[PDB]
């Protein structure tokens, strides 16, 4: 087989084709996630260089792993199909033999550990690509949002962004969100991260996809109708 | 400069030089002495710490209840190569009743040595070892370089100033080889020889490792209050 | 040892692109335009023969229009060799779906497999990516009609219309611009012609340079139809659409 | 020995350019001129016995090969690479098609099989493309006649007539004027040598051409392949 | 250029310099020589003593390969040790399958074949040692030479390390003044003499004299080392020429 | 799994005050045909050791080649091979046991009985019984097959215990073992009259005794 | 068919006292009605103050305690020369006899 | 390129001292051992405010009887510590014991070596290893990717550790309570930190006899800091 | 420039590495020669022992393939022995799995085909060696053919091989456009090895002694190599005439 060591180190200590890696996740289309105190929302952009396309059939931005869990992503297209598809066999084969679905966090971490595998592998290079995995744990109804990349590393975020302009929506949701008191109600997540959206996405309904995600595997994508909704609505606030 | 990317390549002047890379691993390590008499064979080993919080690096490994050695460079390499002679001790022990002569283990030591220096992707070991033992035929004392090299001596010494000790066996030859029956002297004489490649630093309790092997005294180790004695 | 001589075709750029998988896309860029138009009754596919010459024996030649199954069609761009091993693959992978399922395969599906064949060479192995993207034409009962690319990155998308190859900027404006969601098999035919028309290369488009297929529920009892249109079908549709 | 080159030796290059292929098309250039011309009742496929040395006994050298009864093979450029590729095509001829199907393979799918190994050269780790390109004539119950080129790269292409390496350029063009669809397998034959003569400096007779046909049935059927003898080619070459 | 920075790359001059190179590192080396006899051949090795540490005796270079063939070479002495143990595995199954002892120029193929094998390959290296090698087989006595380009020739002296010009010289005279042959007993005092003449071409060090020997007469076709006072005599035979 | 084929029978043996005494019959019989007359069982090592083996032949043969390439393999990089790193009979033994063990687990035996008869570099004598199962025991008479069950109660007449074994003659064990062998040759249907017996002494050596023959043969109270 | 097992006999005895052991067992090998051996001892010091006994098919008896004899040896290398305690010997003795669960080594164990 | 397992000309291997580069940019983590306990305390280092802070688990465990910091690459040690707890659960399993600190250590650091062209580049974090067996009781090691491990008294490692080591120095003696660790640890960290110290960034833990290998509350740590301040401000 | 070091195509359609092993076959200096006569076939060679130290008799390039086969190697002699070896080898195993001797022919494309994957297959360098294999083959009679490191075979009439090949091809080629004849037209291989050793004196300038030369016959059902003795009298016939 291929066995060429294609991650190593360099002379100052960075791994540079993880850290390339994180380059196509920069130049990813944004995605965010912001989970309020009964709720996980889930933002992704889409850039709208690619009209004429079909909507209906066009792999969309976030993806179920389970009925409870649900994954989007930044970096490359290719690349997250083959984490998702780990994720949602993983998921299947925990509930086999553990008879009861994965938590987000131990989903999060196969997920995790699967990017860091690629890290230390010869013949293989990292995935190009950052997740954010969220939903409810089973029987539990606190949110839950996490953040993988590349390197493999994964951690617990009240909000986050990643993807093209991350750092604009990161320096949005660092005022806008306020810990002590997060949005109390699906309104209110949703109008936050499509709010923090409008920083970057600089377009229409079309250019963001939201996707709600409540206790008890209760998970319902918006349409363009009832986002746009909220694109009116903070456009004429603003106004003023 | 063109011909160390690897060990499969010799230079224009018919050198392997990641094996004089890996030659030089021994020299930064810290220094071990080994010496022998008839009846009995001796290791010291100057013990090295990162720092004064820190354990000093133990340097003396046991083989076989007749047989093991001291190392001076990567210690990893050493475990491996230890690991290694405590399996071939084993086996001869365990297949034919025998306890493996220190000649043959010599001869094992330096054809596993030399496979890593003649094929792509692996390294050479980056460490030298001092090998004593007793067997059918006496008191044995072996230096094991990476290049494969091993040779049977009356006393020697590896690396950091470990020329010092090693002219001090030397001179001391004719002394130390008549050492017969008396451990005590023969660790004296070990101990004045790793003393030539001391600079600045000197023996103290925790610093220090003794072992020693003989007629009627299985491989043992000495360490802490024990070397008091000899400091 | 040979690390010596490893191009290293699975690694990330500074700017995190994958240097095979974009040179693969600029050799893609020099082959033949391929067209992909979806209507509310039908797919067509329209695509480009490149070089030609008088000698060349069309009615026996398949360069660009690939089947994959009696539901499935591909218009190929780029390495015809290439395709060919892909194109065997797939066919099977639909074959296994049948056996297993007693149903044909879902067209997604299928794009989605070999896609992710195309993902693997470009993040293991080795070895240099497939020099091709697909359109594929193609019919299921859950979707109807759908009309997808892939490329040698892995990445697969779904489109109204599109097109493959050689001068694709100037061919998905000139679609853009005539395109409507109501449109008609006819007028898909009519409108992927003139694309090609226009964007060709060659001083005219002819018959002979051409090969061209439709995919029609427009059948009796409601059944899909794969036509590969012949040679001389190819110039009755020409002369038809006023070209020639 | 470890066959360490797991890796691709033909990869593509900043324009798009498969270095490897391009080369080897360049090997295959530098070859001896072959052709091959289709007939209404037959192929005719034709190259010169480019003799090595003058005690080299040239009938020993076969550029021409059978592959299946009804199928023939000539080639331009390395020759030993070619003739590994005749083994291959036999050999798949059989194992592939003739022991499930318990007929030869058709024209198309042969030459089909052929380009496949052609390709799997400029695509498997640790081999170069094949210096040659093939023309294979052939016939078939369901297709009839038919003549095929096979390049480097593992592409195809169906010929009514064509030639391939030295004077392959002025070689199509005199095709193209004679080329007609009513020819019959006599008038191909003639054409061919004529064709032939031009890319020829030195001596031209039986014993320097080799020159074979895929024609009428030859006494189950009976071979439509045939190589012309050294003597049925002179006296062709005297109706001149 | 770069033709030298990989084995089995050919130059434009059709040479592989990786195994020219491995010829300097047996240049390097200490001197060996074989000298074939009546009925049999010696081998003899200089040993340099480095230090007075070193045991006497007991730092064996010469190999015996099966009960018959002796083994003695220069250059990269672990390198050597890995073509005797190779050698060891072929002279076995060679015994195993065809129940008699493998004769000479079988053997001598064997580690031919396998040395040849190390310089097709850019993942493995050259062997450092010229192995000088023989023995006595049914077909009487044959002496060998290896070089690292897997070239072997039989002898009737060879020599090989940094003192074979000197050696050599010495081989030929003995050649040109016995063609009637040299005797086992003879051969052993004359193995001692040259490597104490090719001695001058490592003469900052003194050495030690190491001397093996298959005789049909004298060790009944076995390889046996030269001990005690066979080798004093040897000894005192080479100081009194040299003096 | 095999079945023996050509076999060999009793191999009978006695420790006495400076060595071991070592005995078999020249037998290789194919079933009930006494097939092969001049088959040699006993098969020295070096100098200090005798291999006696009963049961298949073949693997006999194998073992005997084992044994032979033991001795090159041991000369290989070893100066004192014909001293103090010479073959022992204690590692002769325990090599050949590991052997028949290993092929037992494998369920592929040596169809085998072995006595290694031997004197050790001390003087010790060593005298140990290894068979096809990896069954391995010492005691002062030793005795394969057969010779167990007629000639051990002999020679256990003259070696009861290990404090006999320093009161025991050379001559009196080398009469007990060659009575013994009269006594197999007499009972024993698948023995022969001829035999070699090998004596392994710390002072004088090894002696092989070839072409023996078993003598003094009482058949008289026959013709009544 | 070849029967890879056999029997040789023999009886063992341990007994715990309240500061001290014993385990003590006959000095006769036997197969079927023969005596192999009126003195082949079976009882071992294996080392760490412990002793041990595989009676039953002598071979697998060997076998074991040799293995189990090693195992001491391999515990102080990779444990810095501590001592095997009478429990953890148990345990491993367990693990080396269980490995063999489908082809048993035929003994009646005693430490 | 060049090989990964290759020598530098001063008989180094480069990829390892060139993962010990990726170890002095990670977060910090100090360890004291003493004769009431071994200390094991981290600099958390939370990238954004956003971050939920107790994610960050930098401190682990490996039995009852060990636990273990990381600094460095800190995904690289989840392989790793998988490793240790599997060995030390394992040797439970075939000697009826807990397992030695040393022997548990030692079998970590023999993963570290094993990269080539196994996996293909050493591990980017180092670890310290804290615990107590009964043979030679509390003990700290510190993990090296060279495969080598060390025993201390107490160290440091990460971004602040050369400094951090220093203090050590001065600080450490023979005599040192649990407690007195426990401020020294919250000391040191505060010391070569960038944010300011509180219960939110910085992690304590510890490992008695009696207690067992324990991660420390947020709201013990913080008393603790209360603590230290004072007694900084006592003189 | 690693397309000069590996087995790749370089930019003009050459692989230099097949092209520099071609050189290596002329690294010994020695020229050999094979012709045809009616029942035979025979090949000479040079043979040079230049260091007094060797034993003569060793010192051969050519090697007795199979019973019928025999084959000269211009090239180094590892590479040789790796070649002899191999077609040794495959001699022996074709017999055993068809049941006739294999034919010279068969073995030259067997070997020559081993060749071409040594040029196509990157970890394998091509042995700088040219391979004429010779025989008087059972169904084609006196047999010549030649493999070379590009895996490249023919057949041949005669042939030469070495540093002063064309000199002695010339020659050859001038003697059959003369008698206008695929062989040499004699019945004993004696007067056959004579017209061999007379034509490359004439060729290559040089007087021989029978030290210097080395010679190999195929007959019907067996190969055989003359001794110097056997030369010797060759030799002596050549001077009495
Ligand atoms: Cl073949």
């Amino acid at each position: 087989g291929y066995d060429r060591a294609l991650s190593i180190f360099s002379p100052d200590g960075h791994i540079f084709q993880v850290e390339y890696a994180l380059e196509a996740v920069k130049r990813g289309t944004c995605a965010v996630g912001v989970k309020g105190k009964n709720c996980v929302v889930l933002g992704c952009e889409r850039r709208s260089t690619l009209k004429l396309q079909d909507t209906r059939i066009t792999p969309s931005k976030v993806s179920k792993i389970d009925s409870h869990v649900v994954l989007s992503f930044s970096g490359l297209n290719a690349d997250s199909r083959i984490l998702i598809e780990k994720a949602r066999v993983e998921a299947q084969s925990h509930r086999l033999t553990l008879e009861d679905p994965v938590t987000v966090e131990y989903l999060t971490r196969y997920v995790a550990g699967v990017q860091q595998r690629y890290t230390q592998s010869g013949g293989v290079r990292p995935f190009g690509v950052s997740t954010l995995i969220a939903g409810f744990d089973p029987r539990d109804d606190e949110p839950k949002l996490y953040q993988t990349e590349p390197s493999g590393i994964y951690s617990s975020w009240s909000a986050q962004t990643i993807g093209r302009n991350s750092k604009t929506v990161r320096e949005f949701l660092e005022k806008n969100y306020d810990r002590k008191e997060p949005p109390a109600t699906v309104e209110e997540c949703v109008k936050l991260t499509v709010r923090s959206l409008l920083e970057v996405v600089q377009t229409g309904a079309k250019n963001i996809e939201i996707t709600v995600v409540k206790p008890d595997s209760d998970i319902v994508a918006l349409s363009s109708e009832e986002i746009n909704q909220y694109v009116t609505q903070i456009e004429q606030e603003k106004q003023e | 400069n063109n011909y160390d990317g690897d060990t499969v390549t010799f230079s224009p002047t018919g050198r392997l030089f990641q094996v004089e890379y890996a030659l030089e691993a021994i020299k930064q390590g810290s220094v071990t002495v080994g010496l022998r008499s008839n009846t009995h064979a001796v290791l010291v080993a100057l013990k090295r710490n990162a720092d004064e919080l820190s354990s000093y690096q133990k340097k003396i490994i046991k083989c076989d209840e007749h047989m093991g050695l001291s190392l001076a460079g990567l210690a990893p390499d050493a475990r491996v190569l230890s690991n290694y002679l405590r399996q071939q001790c084993n086996y001869s022990s365990l297949v034919f009743n025998r306890k493996l002569a220190v000649e043959r283990a010599g001869h094992l030591l330096c054809d596993k040595a030399q496979k890593n220096t003649q094929s792509y992707g692996g390294r050479p070991y980056g460490v030298g070892l001092l090998i004593i033992g007793y067997d059918k035929s006496g008191a044995h004392l072996l230096e094991f370089q990476p290049s494969g090299n091993v040779t049977e001596l009356y006393g020697t010494a590896i690396g950091a100033r470990s020329q010092g000790a090693k002219t001090y066996l030397e001179r001391t030859l004719d002394t130390f080889i008549k050492i017969d029956g008396n451990p005590d002297e023969l660790i004296k004489a070990g101990v004045e020889a790793i003393s030539q490649s001391l600079r600045d630093e000197s023996l103290t309790v925790d610093n220090l490792s003794i072992a020693i092997v003989g007629k009627d005294t299985p491989f043992t180790i000495y360490d802490g209050e024990a070397v008091a004695k000899y400091i | 040892g040979s690390r010596r001589y490893d191009s290293r075709t699975t690694i990330f750029s500074p700017e995190g692109r994958l240097y095979q998988v974009e040179y693969a896309l600029e050799s893609i860029s020099h082959a033949g335009t391929a067209i992909g138009i979806m209507a509310s009754d039908g797919i067509v596919l329209a695509a480009e023969r490149k070089v030609t010459s008088t000698l060349l024996e069309q009615d026996t030649s398949t360069e660009k229009l690939y089947k994959l199954n009696d539901k499935i069609a591909v218009a190929v761009a780029g390495l015809t060799a290439d395709a060919e091993i892909l194109i065997n693959t797939a066919r099977i992978h639909a074959q296994n779906y049948l056996k297993t399922y007693n149903e044909d395969i879902p067209v997604e599906i299928l794009v989605r497999r070999l896609s992710d064949i195309k993902q693997g060479y470009t993040q293991h192995g080795g070895l240099r990516p497939f020099g091709v993207s697909f359109i594929y034409a193609g019919y299921d009962d859950r979707y109807g009609y759908q009309l997808y690319t892939s490329n040698p990155s892995g990445n697969y998308t779904g489109w109204k219309a599109i097109s493959v190859g050689a001068n694709t900027s100037a061919a998905q404006t000139l679609l853009q611009m005539d395109y409507k969601d109501d449109m008609k098999v006819d007028d898909a035919i009519e409108l992927a012609l003139k694309t090609l028309s226009k964007t060709t290369d060659s001083s005219a488009l002819t018959y002979d340079r051409l090969e061209f297929a439709t995919i029609r529920k427009g059948a009796n009892d409601g059944e899909v139809y794969q036509k590969i249109f012949k040679p001389q079908e190819i110039k009755d549709i020409l002369v038809k659409t006023g070209i020639t | 020995m470890t066959d360490r080159y797991s890796f691709s030796l033909t990869t593509f290059s900043p324009s798009g350019k498969l270095g490897q292929i391009d080369y080897a098309l360049t090997a295959v250039k530098q070859g001896v001129t072959s052709l091959g011309i289709k007939a209404t009742n037959g192929v005719v496929i034709a190259t010169e016995k480019k003799s090595s040395s003058p005690l080299a006994m040239s009938e020993t050298l076969s550029k021409v090969s059978l592959l299946t009864p009804d199928i023939g093979a000539v080639y331009s450029g390395m020759g030993p690479d070619y003739r590994v590729l005749v083994d291959k095509s036999r050999k798949v001829a059989h194992t592939s098609y003739k022991r499930i199907y318990g007929e030869y393979p058709p024209t198309k799918l042969l030459v089909s099989e052929v380009a496949k190994i052609m390709q799997e050269a400029t695509q498997s780790g640790g081999v170069r493309p094949f210096g040659v390109s093939l023309l294979i004539a052939g016939h078939d119950e369901f297709n009839g006649f038919s003549l095929y080129q096979v390049d480097p790269s593992g592409s195809y292409f169906p010929w009514k007539a064509t030639a391939i390496g030295k004077g392959s350029v002025a070689a199509k063009t005199f095709l193209e004027k004679r080329w007609n669809d009513e020819l019959e397998l006599e008038d191909a034959i003639h054409i061919a040598l004529l064709t032939l003569k031009e890319s020829v400096e030195g001596e031209f007779n039986g014993d320097t051409i080799e020159l074979a046909i895929i024609g009428d049935e030859n006494p189950d059927k009976g071979p439509r392949f045939r190589k012309l003898t050294s003597q049925e080619i002179n006296d062709r070459l005297e109706a001149l | 250029t770069g033709y030298d920075l990989s084995n089995s790359v050919f130059s434009p001059d059709g040479r592989n310099f990786q195994v020219e190179y491995a010829v300097k590192a047996v240049e390097n080396g200490t001197t060996s020589i074989g000298i074939k006899c009546n009925d049999g051949v010696v081998f003899a090795v200089e040993k340099l003593i480095t230090s007075k540490l070193l045991v006497p005796q007991k730092n064996v270079k010469i190999q015996v390969v099966d009960r018959h063939i002796g083994c003695v070479y220069s250059g990269l002495i672990p390198d050597g040790r890995h073509l005797v143990n190779r050698g060891r595995e072929e002279a076995a199954s060679f015994k195993k399958l065809y129940k008699t002892p493998i004769p000479i120029p079988a053997f001598a193929d064997r580690l031919g074949q396998y040395v040849q094998a190390h310089t097709l390959y850019n993942s493995v290296r050259p062997f450092g040692v010229s192995t000088i090698f023989g023995g006595v087989d049914k077909n009487g006595a044959h002496l060998y030479m290896l070089e690292p380009s897997g070239s072997y020739w039989g002898y009737k002296g060879a020599a090989t390390g940094k003192g074979r010009q000197s050696a050599k010289a010495e081989l030929e005279k003995l050649v040109d003044h016995h063609p009637e042959g040299l005797s086992a007993r003879e051969a052993v005092k004359q193995a001692a003499k040259i490597i104490y003449l090719a001695h001058e071409d490592n003469k900052e060090k003194d050495f030690e004299l190491e001397i093996s020997w298959c005789s049909l007469s004298e060790t009944n076709g076995l390889h046996k080392f030269v001990k005690g006072d066979l080798l004093q005599e040897a000894i005192d035979f080479a100081q009194k020429e040299i003096n | 799994t095999q079945q023996p084929i050509v076999t060999g029978t009793s191999v009978i043996s006695m420790k006495y005050d400076n060595g071991v005494i070592i005995a078999a019959d020249n037998l290789g019989s194919y079933g009930s045909l006494l097939r092969f007359n001049g088959v040699e069982r006993l098969i020295p090592v070096g100098d200090n050791t005798v291999v006696g083996i009963s049961g298949d032949i073949s693997d006999m043969q194998h073992i005997e080649r084992l044994l032979k390439d033991l001795v090159t393999e041991n000369a290989y990089d070893n100066p004192l091979a014909d001293a103090e790193e010479a073959l022992e009979p204690s590692y002769i033994f325990e090599y050949l046991a590991t052997v028949m063990y290993q092929r037992r687990s494998k369920m592929n035996p040596l169809w085998n009985a072995i006595i290694v008869a031997g004197v050790q570099s001390n003087g010790d004598q060593f005298l140990r019984y290894v068979n096809l199962l990896g069954v391995t025991y010492s005691s002062p008479t030793l005795a394969t097959g057969f010779g167990a069950h007629m000639a051990n109660p002999l020679l256990r007449k003259v070696v009861d215990r290990e404090s006999d074994i320093p009161k025991t003659t050379v001559q009196v064990a080398e009469e007990a073992i060659v009575n013994a062998m009269r006594v197999l040759y007499y009972r024993d249907a698948r023995s022969s009259r001829n035999f070699s017996l090998a004596i392994i002494d710390k002072n004088t050596g090894l002696t092989f005794k070839k072409n023996l023959q078993v003598e003094n043969m009482k058949w008289d109270f026959a013709k009544d | 068919q070849f029967n890879p097992y056999g029997d040789n006999g023999g009886t063992i005895l341990g007994i715990a006292g309240e500061d001290f052991a014993v385990l003590a067992g006959d000095t006769r090998n036997i197969t079927d009605y023969s005596i192999n051996s009126r003195y082949e001892p079976k009882v071992f010091d294996c080392g760490d103050n412990i002793v041990m006994s595989a009676n039953g098919f002598a071979a697998d008896g060997d076998a074991l305690v040799k293995r189990f004899k090693n195992s001491v040896k391999w515990y102080h290398f990779d444990h810095n020369d501590k001592k095997l305690s009478i429990n953890s010997a148990a345990r491993n003795i367990q693990h080396l006899l269980y490995g063999k669960r489908f082809f048993p080594y035929y003994v009646h164990t005693i430490i | 390129d060049r090989g990964v397992s290759t020598f530098s000309p001063e008989g180094r291997l480069f990829q390892v001292e060139y993962s010990l580069e990726a170890i002095k940019l990670g977060s910090t983590a100090i360890g004291i051992a003493t004769k009431e306990g071994v200390v094991l305390g981290v600099e958390k280092r939370a990238t954004s405010p956003l971050l939920e802070s107790d994610s960050i688990e930098k401190i682990v465990e490996i039995d009852r009887h060990i636990g273990c910091a990381m600094s460095g690459l800190t995904a690289d040690a989840r392989s790793m510590i998988e490793h240790a707890r599997t060995a030390a659960v394992t040797h439970n399993l075939y000697y009826d014991e807990d397992i030695n600190v040393e022997s548990l250590t030692q079998s970590v650091c023999d993963l570290a070596l094993r990269f080539g062209e196994l996996m293909s580049r050493p591990f980017g974090v180092a670890l310290l290893i804290a615990g107590h067996d009964a043979d030679d009781g509390y003990q700290l090691f510190h993990a090296e990717p060279s495969g080598t491990f060390y025993r201390y008294n107490a160290k440091a490692i990460g971004s602040g550790s050369e400094g951090a080591q220093a203090e050590l120095l001065n600080e450490w003696h023979s005599s040192l309570t649990l407690k007195e660790a426990e401020l020294l640890v919250l000391k040191i960290l505060k010391q070569v930190m960038e944010e300011k110290l509180d219960e939110n960034n910085a992690q304590l833990s510890c490992i008695t006899k009696q207690d067992g290998f324990k991660i420390y509350d947020n709201e013990k740590t913080a008393e603790l800091i209360k603590e230290l301040k004072e007694k900084e401000a006592a003189e | 420039g690693y397309d000069r070091h590996i087995t790749i195509f370089s930019p003009e359609g050459r692989l230099y590495q097949v092209e520099y092993a071609f050189k290596a076959t002329n690294q010994t200096n020695i020229n050999s020669l094979a012709v045809r006569g009616k029942d035979c076939t025979v090949v000479i060679s040079q043979k040079k022992v230049p260091d007094k130290l060797l034993d003569p008799t060793t010192v051969s390039y050519i090697f007795c393939i199979s019973r019928t086969i025999g084959m000269v190697v211009n090239g180094p002699i590892p590479d040789a022995r790796n070649a002899a070896l191999r077609a040794k080898a495959e001699a022996a195993e074709f017999r055993y799995k068809y049941g006739y001797d294999m034919p010279c022919d068969v073995l030259a494309k067997r070997m020559a085909n081993l060749s071409q994957i040594y040029t196509q297959r990157a970890y394998m360098r091509p042995l700088g060696v040219i391979l004429t294999f010779v025989s008087v083959d059972e169904e084609l009679g006196p047999s010549i053919y030649k493999t070379d490191p590009a895996g490249y075979y023919v057949g041949y009439k005669a042939t030469a091989t070495g540093p002063k090949q064309q000199e002695i091809t010339t020659n050859l080629e001038n003697h059959f456009k003369k008698s206008k004849i695929d062989h040499i037209n004699e019945e004993s291989w004696e007067k056959v090895v004579e017209f061999a050793i007379t034509h490359m004196i004439d060729a290559l300038g040089t007087e021989f002694s029978k030290n210097d030369l080395e010679v190999g016959v195929a007959t019907k059902d067996k190969f055989f190599t003359l001794s110097a003795e056997n030369i010797e009298e060759r030799l002596v016939a050549i001077a009495e005439q």
